């Protein structure tokens, strides 16, 4: 929430965010 | 996400002549209708095509459009224009006009003479230029030598003479400090052929207007501005 | 037998017996296309004028050291009366374009030593260097009549007086002789060979030259190894050379110079 | 070859017609009217001594007033007007050494050279400050014929200017460039404008100055907050009318 | 193996000519001659103790002028010439000391390394100030052989460069950087320029200083503003034309 | 919308080598034709290819194009030359004077060697070239040892000989502060394997000239600045 | 030579280069 | 005359020049 | 310096960078390529000589 | 790594980064 740009991020998603990732 | 940006080191620079155009604080407004008007032109060469006058000395150094001729032939020419845009005597033609604001040309350049004398009045003009090298034609013998037109007066009241394009490089200057191979290109000399002849009752003196243009393949390129100076 | 060459031009022939091949500077020739600068019709193809001209260049003695050189500029060398149709139809007319093939000639025998490098440049200066005085047009344009020393070529030469000269080094008409190879030429080795032949194309800063202000091309002559020889051997060798102008171009006729 | 200038037109010829011969032109088109004024050049300057934050009041100090009128052609405080109007004349600015600079302000490569009658285009205008001393300015442009509008603050501390609907512009600042660009449509309800003279009256009664046209102009600038500012004029998609002479130049 | 050098060419071998190898040649482009050109050097310093808001006068403080040649070869005022001409050799600023700086402008890295006689590019220019004072100046640029125009200011308090239709830059402000770059496109009415001399005069009675071409540059640029300020050249697309001797070096 | 941007920390900064153009502040403007050109090169490779001069000295320390030889096989190597474009007997040569603007180098070297005696001068030489580690060649039994080819005068002059590129290294320094094992790499020694031979008439004393040149495998890389002097 | 961005040049190329014609 | 910016003006057209309109 | 009132570190066609006033952030940043003549650099030791 | 930008690089691949060679 609150992110309202169209164009995609310039920093790939594995940076811009943390990796999401389920242990099992 | 923001963008990253390298700012160049001209930052802030006003560059008069960018290519580019800058922001608009008034649009959506119509340009006053003009469809009604006449006389558009798009291109300044049209100018330079048009003959204009050349600036003749007067026996009391006075400027007049056009030189004098009578029943003699004289040993020296008439006339003489020095081929440059930069020429006193066609200081005031439109080609000159236009081609101070520009650094080059190229290309024919037509020298129009319009013989203003009576009907009944005869000769015969020799019209030459001489390309530079040798300097200036001293004599008749020598002003033939070179490239010319024999001019006949009769029904046809002028003569359309071009100075053909004869240059070293590809564009000429329009304009110098010192004369140099790129910017002064000879001479153009009108001689007395034959002298002007006539019955009686006719004014001994005739008068042949003097005009330059650019002529069909002439061009000029790279807009500068001329040293300014004080109208008077 | 394959060393033997006979090249026709006009009506003139060279002929050589010990030649090395013919190079062609930028592998290049004049193909006397009309200068696209001129609306004038350019006079061409005259067969007086695509001929060679010979004339004698200089006398080869043992004080020469290498690098000596004698410089022949273009087309001034054969802008006198000795160069014939050529000439006379080049003093009228206000442009000219040409390229050149030229033989240099000179003779020794297989028991003299020594070689000369003979070469061709385009902007080389061709000034007198033995004073201070700025050239005229009747002195930057003459063939050398005595071998050049080389010393004072190398970082240029100032027209400037001797005291001046001490704060001026370097002057643009400067040329480091030891890389005059890299020009189009040919090497006249004694033992090797008594012609040279090259050819160049048209070069310039513009389509077609105002000759009567510059010397573009410079034939030149330079020893590379002194010339020796052992008491008894003919002691006269000299050097001669045929120049000719490859298809020249003529524009801007008027009447003559000088 | 022969010809006859009577009939007011003779033909462009090249050196085929006459001499052994080729034309011999080359693809040019930098003298294109419309990239010809495609340029800025300097057309005026402003000086103001009055802050951003007060009320704009018309002044003149050694020739230079506080805000302009848009157009290229000679304009300057005429006859004790409020504000600059279109002159039909340059006069020095000093009495006595009878060289530049002038008092009127015009954009001299228009003035000395435009071989036409009637123009059009819009204008790309660029205001710089003369010094380097931050920018802390406030400009409002009026369309051509526009009310001024020169009246008091309707707030206290604001800058008077900025207190209009018309166009404005606001630059101050450490990071600002000390200059200011935009470009603005042709306003004049005229659907041409006369390049250098008018041969009419303005009004009704043919009492105005004769020679200047009713509204020919691209508008005003008004500006407020310290400094002396240098003008610039550019012609976007300029379009010109008729053929007619160019300022004469002293014979050499 | 054997050779004839007198042939004015022989081969050029790798080791597998006369020995048991092999060739050992990679792939490399940086020696290209638009490449190495490609890049800029420090080629001319100018300095200005005019303001911008005046009128430029040709000015020279300790072999630095206010405008200068643009051209890579040694440029300065030649025998009281009113702006600087190509020199034809390079002299020492000091009188005594016979050590460098030079009182002549050029690009030495260019001076030092021609190996050609003619030569073809468009130029880019840098210009920057030698000092971290805010920026406040206006630089004309003028087309090779056009005219100077060092005429007077038309208007009063206005930068007499800006006064042109000429390219002309203007940067003022604590917003900028301190600098300037352009790229001008070759404007020489010759076809190529001369690298490094002109066997010939440049006008018909052979007076000119011999050894110079006439109209070798690439324009001029006139500055007005308060600074010293260094220039850099970038030879863009450049072409050369005819091998020539590199300026000699003393011998180790 | 306005953009939203991220200002690097190098905002404003100037770049001689960015490989980026700039503003064109004149365009739209045709480069005067040169199409009648002839002469153009592109790479500056082709300059170092061309065998140009190496420097010799004279008995009296005056530089010269070439050595001598006579009849006799001296113990020592005629003349030796250190491979290095930093040697200072090819400092004029247009190879060193290229590769005085360049990083590194890699590839072949041609040492060319021209005899100029007479026609009835006879004789062999031994052109060597050995690798560095065990120190320069002190006898004819040791220069053999290495790279080695033996030149026979007669009918054709001249002898091209190949330094082939031998490294430790893909690439070697141009020039250096200190020698070190990648920019000096051995040395090109010419022995009289026979003696000059020849019969009476015929000066003792024969002059070969020697050039030197970039081979066909040769390349140069990273241009850069040569440390200045002061031309003399 | 010394040119290696890959987006195409802001400027038209008859803007940002000077124009090669040929005279023949 | 004096424009090449190959990208697309970031102002319309409308905004960016004035509307030329024909009265007839 | 070859010329009067310049820096003599620009007087190259080595890469230089120049940065200036009061529009710049204080600092500079570029990359450069591998440029020894060696394949590979030492880390810590190298076992030899030059 | 270390180089998440959505965005191909301005400057060539060539200009960027060294240009990997094999000799073999």
């Amino acid at each position: 929430g609150n992110e309202g740009v169209i164009i995609n991020n310039y920093y790939s998603n594995q940076y811009q965010n943390s990796i999401d990732l389920s242990a099992n | 996400s923001p963008f990253p940006v390298t700012v160049r080191e001209h930052a802030g620079t006003f560059f008069s002549t960018t290519p580019d155009t800058t922001v608009p604080v008034y649009g959506n407004t119509i340009s006053t209708p003009f469809d009604y008007m006449c006389g558009e032109f798009t291109d300044l060469l049209s100018l330079c095509k048009i003959p204009t006058f050349l600036g003749n000395l007067d026996s009391n150094k006075k400027r007049i459009p056009y030189f004098s001729a009578t029943n003699s032939t004289p040993a020296t020419p008439l006339v003489t224009y020095q081929v440059t845009l930069s020429c006193s005597c066609m200081a005031n033609s439109m080609l000159a006009a236009v081609a101070r604001n520009f650094n080059q040309y190229r290309g024919s350049l037509n020298y129009l003479f319009v013989f203003t004398g009576s009907a009944m009045t005869k000769g015969k003009f020799l019209i030459s230029y001489t390309p530079p090298g040798a300097g200036e034609p001293k004599t008749l013998d020598q002003a033939m030598q070179a490239t010319y037109a024999i001019w006949d007066l009769g029904l046809n009241s002028s003569y359309n003479f071009t100075v053909p394009f004869i240059s070293p490089t590809h564009y000429r200057q329009t304009s110098y400090n010192t004369p140099t191979i790129t910017s002064v290109d000879g001479w153009l000399t009108v001689w007395q052929l034959t002298p002007l002849t006539y019955p009686l009752g006719v004014p001994n003196d005739s008068h042949i207007l003097t005009l330059v243009s650019g002529g069909d393949d002439f061009t000029l390129r790279m807009p500068v501005t001329f040293t300014k100076y004080v109208p008077q | 037998s394959d060393r033997v060459s006979s090249d026709t031009a006009g009506n003139t022939a060279t002929n050589t017996q010990s030649t090395v091949g013919r190079l062609f500077g930028f592998g290049q020739r004049h193909k006397g296309k009309h200068p696209a600068s001129c609306a004038d019709t350019a006079t061409d193809k005259v067969l007086a004028a695509e001929r060679y001209y010979t004339i004698k260049l200089a006398s080869w003695t043992k004080t020469q050291e290498s690098f000596d050189h004698i410089r022949v500029p273009l087309p001034h060398a054969l802008a006198g009366e000795n160069g014939g149709v050529f000439s006379s139809t080049l003093r009228r007319h206000y442009l000219c374009k040409c390229g050149w093939r030229i033989q240099v000639q000179c003779n020794a025998s297989q028991f003299h030593a020594g070689s000369l490098l003979v070469f061709m440049a385009p902007e080389f200066d061709t000034s007198n260097h033995s004073t201070e005085v700025e050239p005229r047009a009747d002195t930057a344009f003459k063939v050398d009549a005595n071998w050049q020393k080389h010393a004072q070529i190398l970082t240029g030469h100032a027209y400037v007086n001797t005291t001046t000269k001490v704060n001026v080094p370097l002057a643009l008409n400067h040329q480091n002789f030891w890389q005059w190879t890299t020009y189009p030429h040919q090497i006249l080795n004694l033992r090797t060979n008594t012609t040279c032949d090259l050819e160049v194309p048209y070069v310039n800063v513009c389509p077609t030259s105002s000759w009567t202000q510059h010397a573009n091309w410079t034939l030149v002559i330079a020893v590379l190894t002194p010339l020796q020889y052992s008491q008894g051997s003919a002691t006269t060798i000299e050097i001669t050379a045929s120049i000719q102008p490859v298809k020249p171009v003529f524009n801007g006729l008027r009447h003559t110079v000088v | 070859g022969v010809d006859n200038a009577e009939k007011g037109k003779v033909s462009d010829d090249n050196a085929s017609t006459d001499f052994v011969a080729e034309p011999v032109k080359l693809p040019e088109n930098q003298t294109r009217v419309s990239f010809f004024y495609d340029r800025s050049t300097l057309s005026s300057v402003l000086q103001s001594t009055s802050d951003v934050s007060s009320k704009f009041t018309p002044s003149t100090a050694k020739n230079l007033q506080n805000s302009i009128l848009l157009t290229p052609l000679p304009s300057d405080i005429v006859n004790n007007s409020v504000l600059p109007e279109q002159e039909r004349w340059i006069s020095f600015a000093s009495p006595t050494t009878q060289k530049p600079p002038y008092k009127t302000k015009q954009d001299w490569n228009f003035i000395m050279f435009s071989p036409f009658t009637y123009y059009k285009c819009d204008l790309e205008v660029t205001l710089s400050k003369n010094d380097r001393e931050t920018i802390s300015s406030v400009v409002r442009y009026v369309p051509c014929g526009a009310p001024s509008d020169l009246s008091d603050q309707t707030m206290p501390q604001t800058p008077s200017l900025a207190d209009t609907r018309d166009p404005h512009m606001w630059v101050v600042g450490q990071g600002t460039t000390n200059q200011i660009s935009f470009v603005i449509p042709y306003t004049s309800p005229l659907s041409v404008l006369p390049s250098v003279w008018f041969n009419g009256f303005s009004n009704f009664d043919n009492s105005s100055r004769f020679g200047v046209a009713p509204n020919a102009d691209f508008g005003r600038l008004l500006l407020q907050g310290q400094g002396t500012f240098s003008v610039h004029y550019r012609y976007k998609k300029m379009r010109v009318f008729c053929p007619r002479p160019t300022v004469f130049i002293p014979w050499p």
